[PDB]
RNA sequence: CCGGUGAGGCGGGGGGGCGCUCGCUUCUGGCGCCAAGCGCCCGGCCGCGCGCCGGCCGGGCGCGACCCGCUCCGGGGACAG
């Protein structure tokens, strides 16, 4: 929950495909996001929410 | 061929010489200011320092405020050539460094007193 | 067996998603100090611009194997340097009542090395060779001067490198070399360099005064304009022809 | 000498030679600090006629500033 | 002039092939780096001895991880300013 704002934030973890660490972003949660969720990025990423 | 592996650009580190002057800024050092006597201004003979050197067996002294305790320790032993336990030292409200000389239990604290001529 | 069999292959994917890509190459994404960006910058623009004939005139040099022979030419008549000039000093004080020493004996020829010097003997059609160098920092100290050489008849040709000309005078750089006058060895082949110079230079000026250079697009554009016109060709070239 | 069609060039600023140059310089100068020091100066002969001479302890600056 | 980035794979070419297509990853709150393999060389020790032969120890380079390029990628643009 974010401060000010009345939609939440969600906490999603990557991994960085050019050095080994785990890149960490912040987005604005949809609803029906849940904890424990595979989300997909890109060009060729599948379309659900 | 030397491929850059990394996209970012720092700066090289260069060959940096050590200072060799040509000539020194003055001519001599300066002598040390605090020597084994300028530290060391006088005992202290109140009838509290008194009771302190007879029970205690410590000495009291008025030294430069700009003195450490370790300084202190170094010139009570070259002065009087005491061995000395541990120094406790504080600022009097009038702007004089006072310090407590606990001396070892091999020594005595009224027989240094003698000596330097304070009782 | 020389092979032990506990040793595996374990290839790697490196595709997406896979584990992590090498360290490969990656001068082209290099985010470069700005001087850097600065002056490779200013050759883009010097290419894209239209440059005038002026300046455009130096982008045309003369080739390696002429240049090699003027150098070879030119070492002959390489100026004094220090510590020859105070041994020919001394020689001529210490021959100054030994054997009669009137000194009037000779001056060697030698190169001329800067543009007041140059211009002021190629002004009184003094010079027979002129070398000019393509990479002077100001271009406006040299512009005048092959149109000036083209004047006065004197034939000029542009050389490769400032310092490299500045090699046969003992300084780092020189604008210019001109032979005002060789030994009688080497007139043919001065003759002969001056005939091939001329050839490309003197007697084609006019064409220089018309060749404007530039205007030339980016591979990435260039490449975009080609395919969009293959594609307005591909319109209509099977359909009709 | 080529110092007489230096200056002939510069007073010819509306040519096309000129313009030209003027523009890359001003770019490549627009590019850099307000304020750096430049090794060289890019006009010898107008730097001859105010009095700078090349022998060492002469610097020039070349500074920006906001018309 | 604006945005992003640790300015990390931009544009062309034929290499690669399951079939234009991609740098090959979607049943799950796992792991993933600091190369394996191949090939060409160098130095020291030892035996054959004709030694770029073999055994041990320690290293170098290339493919693996395609080639060439001129703006880092995009978005505006002779206009915003």
């Amino acid at each position: 929950h974010d401060p000010g704002r009345g939609a939440p934030l969600a906490k999603v973890v990557f991994r960085d495909p050019y050095r080994f660490k785990k890149r960490t972003e912040l987005f604005i949660a949809a609803e029906g996001i849940h904890t424990g969720q595979f989300v997909y990025c890109g060009k060729k990423a599948q379309l659900n929410i | 061929k030397k491929i850059r592996t990394s996209p970012t650009f720092r700066r090289p580190k260069t060959l940096r010489l050590r200072r060799q002057p040509k000539y020194p800024r003055k001519s001599a050092p300066r002598r040390n200011k605090l020597d084994h006597y300028a530290i060391i201004k006088f005992p202290l003979t109140t009838e509290s320092a008194m009771k302190k050197i007879e029970d205690n067996n410590t000495l009291v002294f008025i030294v430069d405020v700009k003195a450490n305790k370790h300084q202190i320790k170094q010139a009570v032993k070259k002065l009087y050539d005491i061995d000395v336990a541990k120094v406790n030292t504080l600022i009097r409200p009038d702007g004089e460094k006072k310090a407590y000389v606990r001396l070892a239990p091999d020594y005595d604290a009224l027989d240094v007193a003698n000596k330097i001529g304070i009782i | 067996k020389v092979v032990n069999p506990l040793f595996e292959k374990r290839p790697k994917n490196f595709g997406i998603g896979q584990d992590i890509q090498p360290k490969r190459d990656l001068t082209r994404f290099v985010k470069w100090p700005r001087y850097i960006r600065l002056q490779r910058q200013r050759a883009i623009l010097y290419k894209r611009l239209k440059v005038p004939p002026a300046i455009n005139q130096f982008t045309q040099v003369l080739d390696r194997q002429t240049a090699t022979q003027l150098l070879k030419l030119a070492h002959k008549y390489r100026p004094e340097t220090k510590q020859e000039k105070k041994q020919r000093l001394l020689a001529r004080a210490e021959k100054k009542a030994a054997g009669k020493g009137d000194v009037p004996t000779k001056r060697p020829p030698v190169l001329r090395a800067g543009v007041n010097t140059v211009t002021t003997l190629v002004e009184n059609k003094k010079a027979q060779l002129v070398v000019i160098a393509h990479d002077v920092d100001p271009i406006e100290l040299v512009v005048f001067l092959p149109a000036l050489c083209r004047k006065m008849g004197v034939p000029y040709c542009i050389l490769k490198g400032k310092a490299r000309l500045c090699r046969l005078v003992h300084r780092k750089t020189c604008t210019t070399v001109a032979f005002t006058q060789v030994n009688s060895e080497d007139k043919g082949a001065l003759a002969k360099l001056v005939e091939a110079i001329r050839t490309n230079y003197n007697d084609r000026y006019d064409e220089i005064r018309r060749h404007w250079g530039g205007n030339v697009l980016g591979p990435k554009s260039v490449a975009r304009i080609a395919k969009l016109e293959k594609a307005k060709a591909k319109e209509l070239a099977t359909k009709l022809g | 000498g080529a110092y007489k069609y230096i200056q002939e060039l510069w007073r010819k600023k509306q040519s096309d030679v000129m313009r030209f140059l003027l523009r890359v310089r001003c770019w490549q100068y627009r590019q850099l600090s307000a304020l750096h020091r430049a090794p060289r100066p890019t006009r010898p002969d107008k730097a001859r006629r105010l009095g700078y001479k090349a022998k060492q302890g002469y610097v020039i600056y070349r500074i920006r500033v906001r018309r």
